[PDB]
């Protein structure tokens, strides 16, 4: 019971619309696009990437140490004579 | 149309519409034009209807 009908009330919410035909598939690309895709990411920043930073920071430093416990354990053997 | 007869209203007509005139004032003239039609559509709404 959930048909177009069927749903909320609503009222004097006028609305204009146009044919497909009547405009072009990609308007003010270049002038209103690009700058509206650039604050998404602006916005989009701060809380996404700084985290993943933090796993490069982990990722690297474990394979940094790893490497380094490895390799440094013959050296281990080195400085225990 | 009707009881008229077409001779009476024609020179009954130049004493009066006569006045009216019939060169252009500046010479003015309309410009129409062969105007598009869009393919849009409005919606309005009042669901209380």
């Amino acid at each position: 019971g959930r048909e177009f009908g069927n749903l909320t009330r609503m009222r004097h919410v006028i609305s204009y619309s146009l044919s497909p035909f009547e405009q072009r598939a990609y308007p003010h690309v270049f002038t209103k696009g690009i700058p509206n895709v650039l604050r998404r990411i602006r916005e989009s920043f701060f809380r996404v990437v700084p985290q993943f930073v933090v796993f490069y920071l982990i990722y690297t430093w474990g394979t940094e140490e790893f490497e380094r416990s490895k390799r440094k354990n013959p050296a281990a053997y080195e400085n225990d004579k | 149309a009707g009881g008229v007869e077409h001779q009476q209203l024609l020179d009954l007509a130049q004493k009066h519409l006569g006045g009216i005139p019939w060169t252009y004032a500046e010479d003015a003239v309309p410009t129409l034009t062969p105007c598009r039609f869009t393919g849009s559509e409005i919606r309005h709404r009042d669901d209380a209807l």
